[PDB]
């Protein structure tokens, strides 16, 4: 830290989402200063969670299961080879969890 | 029309204790119970959503439980910067109502006061009237007395006190006494004194000044 | 990093009106329901309206009902509340509330994931007063230091020191409401005893309401 | 066709088990990448958990995979050069229906 | 001891058409059943597994459906590509057992064979039998008929027929016929030909060379 | 990319032993449980065995119990199968698979996600037969190999040292009235490039260890 860590790198590199029981929606996420520029993230359907017979259930609920990934950020602005590594977090998925009803 | 009630509205506790919350919904919410936090002339931030899930960044140390009409909001190991009011929330029907909130204070070792003393300025005794300011600086617990003594006299009704809330890294507070005289009566004595009595001091401290020193 | 900043918040006589303002950003602000969530002076939250994303359909408290409209401008990322025939009950600060970004926005029971500042509404027909600000001199370890801010009225007053440079030891009191009907408070800072004829201290005293900036220099007499 | 930049490095829950898919996550290691060290979802079960806390075979725990960056040294063991990689990870695991249905 | 039974065994169909091959189990297998599809000279390749749910980059077209004892995978529009033996296996119980298979065939539009003749090589006359071979390539259907004639004679039961698998991109096969005679045989005769039937041909082809020329 | 390389299979007489073996890589091989399938020539897949992670329990089909031993070298990162007392039914193609690496090993049930290319096993009594290998010279154009009188299965064919790829037809082996197997190998080229060109197919009967090249020209 408090140090600037500069490398070189080469970048030429060598439908569950609604049959879950905690569904979900991808959204484009579109920025032209970063690499990747789209990124899709996902967005829960319900709070709850689809019970057997097709319905809501709210005794359960969907929650989004996210994480961090790298990106490359340009560095300055609109530099097409100069850029600094950022960490985003980002929603992957939804996944039903219980609620603690205990002690 | 949900009314959601907390248990206690107010608690003191240690730094490492266990505390806990309790909400209570007069009907049925399921799991849409949500619980916030609000530091002192701040915003609130939320804590805990559906139940039991923490947002990101907020501490391990928080965790919420429940089902339908008993919730409970449960800090593991208090810290000093948990002072704070926790409100709970239903969003299950509208209109979507809050409990009234619980104020959690922090309990901590006693620490004195340290007592100085202002004059008024010469500007404002230009517009007539003198305010003389006594100050308690960085003192717990936040229970003290200060005495207003003009001239070795008593005074009674004459002063108005503020203590500020208690500090997120000490736990401490600070208390500000004015007494306001007309220029006329300020005048009239010499000897300006506030006697500060508080758990941590073995006797009263005085802090005092002559007009025109 | 969501946004919210809200503006417009200030003293309105009874029965008149006032317009509040939330400036959103960090977020598709035209894919979420958006609220206004108030609080009277020491009593708790109390939610007052929502809007729909595309401010189809509007939802408001009982007591508010008639008096207040909530609207929203999506190609301006702004949600608004405009208030008419204001009572006592009304004086609170009002705070404009975003739902989390990871959930549909036509999920209608969402709650609250980001909030604004705040913005104090104060209804009173009392008048308007810019303070008086006067210096709390030290005496001849560690000095303590400074401002009396007097006869303002409404709230709020903000202090601080050598331009917010110092922050270190800074106690900004409650306003207390004299028997005048003015509000007072103190703003007081400890600093070394080596630095009092070295170091400068100014207080930077702002009261919106009155347009009144005052910045005073604290030297010992 | 190789397209180098540069890129400065200095940057400026319990869901898991109380899943219905609930997942465990395992520790990757490698000295040649970037991040070093990444954890990985593995689905505790094939069925998803019930309400009354047995494992439910009329459901299944499946992985929820994304593409995500990698930087590879390259060559072997350079500290300052790298080639851009992207890798499918487990993140955790939800709890679909199978399909019952024409 | 779980018995799976593929229908059909085998199908026929053209590229575009919605395919459907079902699997039986004779005790449920809930959702622990699979897919595989076995390519020719191949080892099998996962394409479904837990009833429906596709492995990263098996097309959109496949897609998988049951419970418990009725199981089912379509492929909603037949490609080229798709020439392959599918097989269904449960993991319920031990031990694992897979259905029979069912083999998928391209219905493709006639496409006539190239015939070419082939005289034996002089090197292998040097070890004293001579292979004569006939070689039709890509035609469409597989249903080919193969004469041999020797000096006009037509032969029978000295031959032997080889059929390649269909190809993956123009779903034809290739076919060759290999008369086998003695050295002794082979130079008591002047001409040795072949000839081609086929519903692709107008009229049947006849290739072929005088000994020695 | 997870890799299964099998080798081992061959030739061996009925009453018999061999050893099948499968390395592994792409992947944390001490983490999964390894089985063993069969397909016998024509016929469908087999389970055949199943070894658990760090080899503490061993299942095997019914028809093979006491006879085949599956077994594991966690630090070799292999798999093996000790085939004795082999019969006709255990003529086929085995291969090794493993499971999906994105569910815990721990559970029994899990799908074949992996597979090896398969290595040949053959109970028969009759001896190995190197090829001969025969040009079928041209006269687009046509040309290939004749690969005749070999035992047992495999042959493989490649043209050019696998650089001709496009028009290349290896037939299936046929087994001719003497027990030996013949299979013809031929590639259809433009007429232009006959005398420029040269074409040559590489036979390889590993069984026999027989290598060979043969250059195809028009006589
Ligand atoms: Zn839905
Ligand atoms: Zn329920
Ligand atoms: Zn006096
Ligand atoms: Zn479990
Ligand atoms: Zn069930
Ligand atoms: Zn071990």
């Amino acid at each position: 830290k408090n140090f600037p860590r500069t490398v070189m790198v080469n970048l030429n590199i060598h439908d569950y989402y609604n049959r879950s029981t905690s569904p979900w929606n991808l959204h484009r996420n579109e920025d032209p200063e970063r690499y990747p520029s789209v990124i899709w993230e996902a967005k829960c359907r319900h709070l709850g969670c689809i019970n057997a017979d097709g319905n809501v259930d709210y005794h359960m609920n969907s929650v989004p299961i996210q994480q961090e990934i790298l990106v490359l950020r340009r560095e300055p602005p609109h530099s097409p080879n100069s850029f600094r590594l950022e960490k985003i977090l980002v929603s992957v998925g939804c996944t039903c969890v219980t609620p603690i009803v205990h002690h | 029309a949900i009314q959601l009630t907390q248990s206690p509205s107010s608690l003191s506790a240690s730094v490492g204790d266990r505390v806990t919350i309790t909400c209570r919904a007069d009907e049925s919410v399921r799991t849409l119970m949500h619980w916030y936090q609000q530091k002192p002339g701040k915003a609130p931030k939320l804590l805990i959503y559906l139940v039991s899930n923490s947002e990101i960044g907020v501490p391990d140390r928080f965790s919420g439980s429940g089902s339908g009409t008993d919730f409970r909001l449960t800090i593991s190991s208090l810290q000093p910067e948990d002072f704070a009011t926790y409100y709970c929330q239903q969003t299950w029907s509208d209109p979507w109502t809050f409990g009234q909130g619980t104020k959690v204070e922090i309990k901590r070792t006693v620490a004195a006061p340290s007592v100085f003393i202002f004059p008024p300025s010469d500007e404002q005794l230009k517009s007539g009237t003198a305010s003389v300011v006594c100050l308690l600086n960085n003192f717990y617990p936040r229970e003290a007395k200060v005495q207003w003594k003009v001239d070795n006299a008593l005074q009674s009704g004459n002063s108005q006190e503020s203590v500020t809330e208690q500090d997120s890294k000490d736990s401490t507070y600070s208390l500000s006494s004015t007494l306001t005289l007309s220029k006329a009566d300020y005048e009239k004595h010499k000897v300006y004194a506030c006697e500060v009595t508080h758990q941590g001091l073995s006797s009263p401290v005085t802090k005092s000044f002559n007009r025109g020193e | 990093e969501v946004q919210l900043v809200e503006s417009g918040g200030g003293l309105v006589q009874p029965g008149g009106s006032l317009r509040l303002s939330c400036a959103a950003s960090g977020f598709t602000f035209s894919d979420y329901n958006m609220a206004w969530v108030r609080q009277a002076p020491g009593k708790g939250l109390e939610w007052v309206a929502t809007i729909t994303y595309e401010g189809r359909n509007t939802y408001y408290r009982d007591s508010v009902k008639g008096r207040f409209t909530i609207s929203r401008d999506n190609a301006k990322n702004s949600l608004y509340l405009q208030m008419n025939s204001l009572r006592a009950e009304d004086t609170a600060v009002y705070y404009c509330a975003s739902p989390p970004q990871y959930y549909e926005g036509s999920i209608y029971r969402l709650w609250f994931a980001h909030w604004g500042q705040g913005t104090l509404v104060t209804v009173s027909s009392a008048s308007t007063k810019g303070p008086s600000v006067f210096p709390l001199a030290p005496s001849s370890g560690t000095a303590a230091l400074g401002c009396l801010v007097k006869d303002y009225f409404p709230e709020p007053v903000t202090v601080s020191w050598n331009s917010g440079a110092l922050t270190s030891g800074v106690h900004t009191f409650p306003a207390v409401l004299q028997s005048s009907g003015l509000y007072s408070l103190s703003s007081v800072v400890t600093v070394p005893s080596s630095s009092l004829g070295t170091q400068t201290y100014i207080c930077n005293v702002n009261h919106k309401p009155s347009n009144t900036k005052v910045d005073k220099k604290v030297e010992p007499k």
